[PDB]
């Protein structure tokens, strides 16, 4: 049918798109807010004042960029749907709402007010014929083949663990912690202003972003590391200004892994995943020794993989196997998973009809999703 | 549009051109395409499709007469019949002036309505070659599809009503590249395992070939696992005929795509990651549902006293029947089939059983001959009726248990 | 350009032509006349669409038609579905 | 292929499977 | 198995039959 179904792969701080069957979306862009601040007389500029794309990846300076995905939660719902109708833009979609399904990617254990918004949206704004939201970690598992395994991934600021044999229903075997690389890159620029460098904007904030996320490892020994000398090769900005290595690409990121330096009592993703384990049944743990399926596009650093083994190899008893999937596309394989797994038969039953929304909606969304 | 048309022995002669090949024993201009479209009211005819718009066809049936050598000889007028005691072969008026300026041909068609039933060789040729032409046409880029797509719903809908048997074999055909490669690996290396393709790998196109043809093995599981009809039309054995069939049907299938040459190279496109014809492979199998189905109705859908109720010339041996028969259907504790199929089903039974009472008491002559033979015949017919009766309520005691 | 070819492929263009007799008895023989029992096509050298909708017109509607009022079993919805493609296609 | 070309990038002389020492 | 128009008589009645679904009739073109 003509009437394929939508893709569209969310993400607290990126998202993609495409339909059913299509290996690639063919539009990937972030999630963000931005509207002019200066004043102009002569005339011959843009105008919308909502931009994504180049010139709102070159007007920077004229945008006030926000985020209303607080840890994916957004707030700014009606700036989405603008979002969204860009998304079904002259050079984006050029469909209609009422003319696909539209399948959505999620994060679980949110409150019920959030699908209950985003049904609205999708049935009321934009009509949704067939609208279905659901957990990438099947999707994962789809695009890799496997079936049973332990899930993890990280966003932007959210990061969670979903260790399920083959969609059972395990929900008191399943961890979350959203906190991610966001307040890193803060955590950066305050590292910044601590050898002075301050910065404040958005679009000032997103090059630190991009300098966090183009510059960053994890040194394996990090008091023995502290004790030898860094290099502190400098990168240079637009202008070209010094960008010294520091202790802060490599230090910073262990924040992740010792939480309490932020000022906050947690876990580290190694414990999150070990109490998921101990969630789990002696009957089932040795498959889910080798159950390590492993996602989060923020996660694709140097001295990650390896050196999180070590800390696997200090918390795991013996005789364990480290089977990790780990190929930097697994953001894109949630919505790759998600494109095979609307090209399907069952696939029908499995989303929700436009009448059901007309009749109930709500309690029956929340029924298909469970 | 034409005046000076070409002349009715010339229209017989373009008739011929068609009709002595096909309505005709071969050759050039014979004397039955010359009566077909050459007498005064053929000579109309050749007016009409010549000198006029509205006659699209020129129907050109081959008629024959039997029971001598059968007169085949072909008839142009108006009446393009089906193939029921014909082979309409129309010249289709595709142009309005078909005469002696423009070709003969060029200016037409052939259309014929075949000597097999008129379904069976429409869906043949539409299949065939029909959807071909308006496929290319909206294929060099709806209404052109919804005219492709009325022809393929006729076609499938014309074989479904013609074709009885309806149950073709699936083809499976393995790229002969990976068959050159199993034949090399096959002489003394007879497991064809990855490494042999090696930079094969790298052909997303051809691969993606071999993907698409998967999935069309995929749409022959949906043509295999998509219907059953109503347990009513004609009896009810054609049913249990079929479902046996489908039974076997499946198994034959299952044999053949269960080949692990087409295994591996499926296996080859796990490894190219294409998990989308695996996956969506394994979803659309209604194998094991199917299977499981005739294997469940499958005792009773065996053996059944089919020939006892057309191998009873008496009313004692239809009894005979009734008793075989309604004993054969108490294997319902193993099959789990519908009250209400079953109903339909024993209905049909039951109308084909009054047919078979007529088929022995409609020549009886009961008000004509002598009333006392009347008295014995129906008093035969009373103990079927009662037997019926009564091993039925039978029946119906087990169907309150069921 | 007169490019005549005795194939299976039944391609169509702007101004592509065909001659055919689509053999009712698919095995074309030589031991019995092949030509004989076949329900012949053959696409004129005018538009497709419009040859498609001619064709259709001619081998279907009277066909159909006859076939519905006497006697397969599914002409009646075949000629209007028929008559129906003719005309759009026309 | 495309894919890796078209995007940012997949593993760099990096597998994705890993395994512990000899004899656990 | 084998009751097929052979090469000659496949392409004789092919080309005997394609000027009369092509042309005015005739033979051979
Ligand atoms: N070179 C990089 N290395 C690691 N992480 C990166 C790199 N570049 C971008 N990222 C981060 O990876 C994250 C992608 O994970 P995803 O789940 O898509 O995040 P989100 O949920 O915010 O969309 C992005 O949020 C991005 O900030």
């Amino acid at each position: 049918i003509a009437n394929q179904p939508v893709v569209i792969d969310n993400g607290s701080g990126v998202i993609k798109a495409g339909f059913a069957g299509d290996q690639i979306p063919k539009y990937c862009f972030p999630n963000y807010v931005g509207r002019p601040k200066h004043v102009r007389v002569m005339a011959g500029a843009l105008e919308g004042d909502i931009f994504i794309g180049p010139k709102a990846e070159e007007h920077r300076g004229l945008l006030s960029i926000r985020y209303p995905m607080e840890h994916g939660i957004v707030k700014d719902w009606n700036d989405m749907e603008r979002i969204w109708q860009y998304v079904y833009s002259k050079d984006q979609l050029q469909t209609f709402s009422e003319e696909h399904p539209v399948l959505l990617t999620e994060a679980p254990l949110n409150p019920r007010k959030n699908r209950e918004r985003a049904a609205e949206v999708f049935f009321e704004t934009f009509n949704v014929p067939a609208l279905f939201i659901s957990m990438q970690a099947v999707l994962s598992l789809y695009a890799t083949g496997r079936t049973t395994g332990v899930v993890l991934d990280s966003g932007d600021g959210v990061t969670h663990a979903v260790p399920i044999y083959e969609g059972f229903a395990m929900p008191h075997s399943i961890m979350r912690i959203d906190i991610a690389g966001r307040d890193v890159s803060r955590f950066l620029r305050l590292y910044l202003r601590k050898e002075g460098y301050d910065f404040h904007s958005s679009s000032e904030f997103e090059i630190v972003k991009a300098i966090k996320e183009r510059a960053c490892y994890l040194s394996i020994n990090p008091q023995k590391d502290e004790t030898l000398e860094t290099e502190k090769a400098q990168y240079y900005l637009p202008d070209g200004s010094t960008i010294e290595i520091g202790p802060s690409r490599f230090r910073a990121p262990e924040l992740l892994f010792r939480p309490d330096l932020i000022g906050e009592e947690s876990e580290g993703i190694h414990e999150v995943l070990v109490f998921a384990i101990q969630k789990s049944d002696m009957d089932l743990r040795r498959t889910l020794f080798s159950n390590i399926v492993l996602s989060g596009g923020s996660t694709l650093f140097k001295g990650f993989g390896d050196r999180l083994l070590s800390e696997v190899k200090k918390l795991a008893p013996k005789d364990v196997k480290i089977r990790i999937s780990a190929p930097q596309e697994r953001l894109y394989s949630t919505w790759i998973g998600g494109s095979i797994l609307a090209s399907l038969d069952t696939f029908k039953k499995m989303w929700v009809s436009k009448k059901e929304y007309e009749e109930d909606g709500a309690r029956s969304i929340h029924r298909k999703t469970f | 549009a034409v005046q000076n048309v070409a002349d009715v022995s010339v229209l017989q002669k373009h008739l011929r051109k068609l009709v002595p090949l096909l309505l005709e024993d071969g050759g050039e201009a014979p004397a039955a395409l010359e009566a077909a479209l050459e007498e005064k009211s053929a000579l109309e005819q050749m007016r009409k499709f010549l000198s006029d718009p509205q006659v699209h066809t020129v129907l050109v049936e081959r008629s024959t007469l039997k029971e001598d050598k059968e007169f085949i000889s072909y008839n142009i007028n108006i009446d393009i019949h089906y193939g029921v005691k014909s082979n309409s072969l129309a010249f289709i008026k595709r142009t309005p002036v078909i005469d002696a300026d423009k070709p003969v041909s060029s200016q037409l068609r052939v259309l014929t309505l075949s000597e097999d039933s008129p379904y069976e060789t429409l869906h043949s040729f539409i299949s065939n070659a029909v959807a071909p032409f308006f496929k290319s046409y909206i294929r060099e880029s709806k209404m052109a599809p919804s005219v492709e797509k009325k022809i393929a719903e006729l076609e499938m809908g014309l074989l479904h009503l013609q074709q009885n048997i309806e149950i073709p074999e699936i083809s499976l055909p393995i790229h002969p590249m990976i068959t050159n490669v199993a034949k090399q690996c096959y002489e003394r290396g007879e497991k064809p395992k990855v490494t042999d393709f090696g930079d094969k790998v790298e052909d997303p196109t051809f691969l993606n070939q071999l993907q698409s043809g998967v999935n069309r093995w995929i749409r022959e599981i949906q043509k295999v696992t998509k219907l059953d009809r109503d347990p009513a039309s004609g009896t009810a054995l054609q049913e249990i005929s079929f479902w046996l069939n489908l039974e076997r049907a499946l198994y034959r299938i299952q044999e053949k795509r269960e080949s692990p040459e087409v295994l591996l190279t499926l296996d080859i496109l796990k490894h190219g990651k294409r998990f989308h014809a695996t996956v969506s492979f394994d979803t659309d199998t209604g194998l094991k549902q199917a299977l499981e189905t005739v294997n469940d109705y499958n005792p009773l859908m065996k053996d059944f006293p089919l020939n006892d109720l057309l191998s009873a010339t008496e009313l004692d041996k239809i009894r005979q029947a009734l008793v075989a028969i309604f004993t054969h259907l108490r294997k319902i504790r193993n099959t789990k089939y519908p009250i209400q199929r079953a109903l339909r089903l024993v209905e049909a039974i039951s109308r084909d059983l009054s047919s078979q009472l007529l088929k022995v008491l409609g020549t009886r002559k009961l008000m004509h001959v002598a009333y006392e033979e009347f008295e014995k015949v129906m008093v035969a017919c009373f103990e079927v009726f009662q037997t019926w009766d009564d091993e039925y309520e039978k029946l119906q005691v087990l169907l309150r248990d069921i | 350009f007169i490019s005549y070819n005795i194939n299976i492929d039944i391609h169509y263009g702007v101004k592509s032509n065909s001659l055919a007799f689509i053999k009712r008895t698919p095995v074309i023989d030589a031991d019995k006349p092949v030509s004989s029992q076949l329900r012949v096509l053959t696409l004129s050298e005018d538009s497709p669409y419009e040859t498609l909708h001619s064709f259709i017109s001619n081998a279907v509607a009277p066909f159909f038609k006859s076939y519905i009022r006497e006697s397969d079993k599914m002409a009646p919805s075949v000629e209007k579905k028929i008559a129906e493609l003719e005309m759009g296609l026309l | 292929d495309p894919k890796y070309a078209d995007l940012p990038g997949i593993a760099r002389n990096e597998p994705d499977v890993y395994e512990t020492s000899d004899l656990p």
